[PDB]
């Protein structure tokens, strides 16, 4: 029985960027306005998926940590993770992006660029 | 519909046991089993050990590995009922095992959680899978050393690599007996039980890892500052000396043990090299520690040093030392059987009671 969670079923449908916060224990859309601005204080799922040429998707996956994320969010956010790329068929490249030292393709999702802010959802613990 | 998970994490040594939710387990306790030596029929844990005298000891989980059906589940009534105060057949419970348990040990825990406790629903976690998960990662290689074995486990996107795992029957109790052993150096002679628990609890205390070992016994011979103090229970005092770092010297060294096994930064080499080239970087990168065994001072530093030596020269090597590694994985459990995704891992008891059975 494939582990599904209502937001699987949005997940990785069409081209483009899908963000979701762990918030106690669970995975939460995070607000569209808000897009490219982490909370130090949480931890974060990205699904980036491309239209390839011969007309499939790829999907990329990344698991964001801020420094001040609780020991809850940061283990929820990598299950999260591993089980939409399950969802996925395990067609999905994995990458963990830890604040201030990300890779540059996942800089590069957020054209006014990737930016932190003070604060978080309350740990879960 | 409302349920909270127990999550239970049988160690050789240690039952960790606890609720999901919880940032650690509440229930620690030996795993130890004591029955009659002559006329209940059993006692479990600290209680146990209070009455030696009258009981013959025994180990229900040797090595990671459950090997006394019976007694294991005297351990999990202790657990549910003395240290929880739970019904379990009301919770869901999460459940781990060592890697590479075969699948007809599995069964059988299975089946005594199904038919003896009827619990409602079961997941079984594999230790070091839930460490690695614990520390943020779902990409890494976990050294994983406890009381009873050591295992190198390389995972990637969330799943161990079975054919890369290793086994090393080499932990924390037979640095415990090591120690006993070297003390007779300087006149003790350690040997019983309740001496041993003693020993531990002095390892533990003073023990420390070298940076490099020859080096190390060069300068305690220098001076008089090697020296350390504990206090025994009977209030007397020992001090120990360079046995602090000759200890746990073992785990890199096991000659010293007489045993013929390569050391823990070996057999860390040894199981990322069984992983394909392609994602070797990957590992060594993330090489995270876990359980009791790894709490000594020093020893990140020194398995980076002696990890550094033995890989391409290429790699970029990091040791992962979390400051809770010694329960990450009962927090690992904790974590996973709280998320909203739980209820669709475990298995059923009717489903169970149906394939059946
Ligand atoms: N601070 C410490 N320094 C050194 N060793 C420690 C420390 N704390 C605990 N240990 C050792 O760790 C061991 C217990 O660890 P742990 O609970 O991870 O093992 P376990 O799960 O019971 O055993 P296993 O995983 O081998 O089946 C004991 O040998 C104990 O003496
Ligand atoms: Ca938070
Ligand atoms: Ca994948
Ligand atoms: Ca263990």
């Amino acid at each position: 029985m494939v582990v599904e969670h209502p937001e699987f079923l949005k997940a990785g449908k069409e081209p483009g960027l899908q963000i979701w916060r762990v918030e106690k224990f669970d995975l939460v859309p995070v607000p569209p306005n808000l897009y490219g601005d982490f909370f130090t204080g949480d931890a974060y799922v990205i699904l980036k998926t491309v239209q390839l040429r011969n007309g499939n998707l790829q999907y990329d996956l990344h698991y964001w940590l801020g420094n001040e994320c609780s020991q809850d969010e940061s283990g929820a956010a990598a299950i999260f993770t591993v089980q939409l790329d399950d969802y996925l068929n395990g067609r999905a490249v994995q990458h963990r992006e830890v604040q201030g030292f990300e890779s540059s393709t996942f800089s590069g999702y957020f054209k006014s660029g990737l930016k932190y802010k003070k604060g978080g959802v309350a740990s879960g613990f | 519909e409302d349920v909270q998970a127990l999550v239970v994490d049988n160690g050789s040594g240690n039952v960790k046991a606890g609720v999901a939710g919880d940032d650690a387990p509440r229930s620690v306790f030996p795993s130890i089993v004591g029955r009659p030596k002559n006329p209940k029929d059993a006692f479990v844990g600290d209680e146990a050990q209070t009455k030696r005298g009258i009981l013959t000891l025994k180990y229900p989980i040797e090595h990671g590995i459950v090997t006394n059906w019976d007694d294991m589940e005297k351990i999990w009534h202790h657990t549910f009922y003395n240290e929880l105060r739970a019904a379990p057949e009301e919770h869901p419970v999460l459940l781990t095992e060592a890697p590479l348990n075969p699948k007809g040990n599995r069964e059988r825990m299975t089946q005594i959680m199904f038919e003896s406790f009827n619990v409602p629903a079961m997941y079984v976690a594999i230790q070091a899978v839930l460490s690695l998960y614990s520390s943020g990662r779902t990409t890494g290689i976990v050294l994983d050393s406890g009381d009873g074995v050591s295992h190198t486990v390389p995972i990637y996107e969330g799943y161990a690599l079975p054919h890369a795992i290793m086994r090393l029957d080499l932990a924390g109790r037979d640095l415990t007996e090591y120690l006993m052993k070297i003390l007779h150096e300087r006149g003790y002679g350690f040997s019983t039980s309740a001496e041993k628990e003693i020993v531990r609890d002095i390892k533990e205390k003073l023990c420390y890892i070298a940076l490099n070992f020859d080096e190390e016994m060069k300068t305690s011979e220098q001076s008089s500052d090697i020296e350390k103090s504990y206090e025994l229970p009977d209030g007397n005092i020992i001090t120990v000396g360079n046995e602090r770092f000759r200890c746990p010297e073992a785990l890199f060294q096991p000659s010293f043990l007489g045993k013929e096994a390569a050391g823990i930064h070996t057999t860390t080499f040894n199981s990322i090299k069984k992983c394909d080239v392609d994602i070797r970087k990957d590992l060594y990168g993330n090489i995270v520690l876990s359980g009791g065994t790894t709490m000594y001072e020093g020893i990140g530093e020194r398995l980076t040093r002696d990890i550094t030596t033995l890989a391409p020269s290429t790699m970029k090597i990091k040791v992962v030392a979390p400051p809770e590694r010694k329960y990450s994985v009962w927090i690992g459990g904790s974590i996973l059987s709280s998320l909203s995704t739980f209820q669709q891992m475990w298995i059923t008891k009717e489903e169970y009671d149906e394939s059946g059975p």
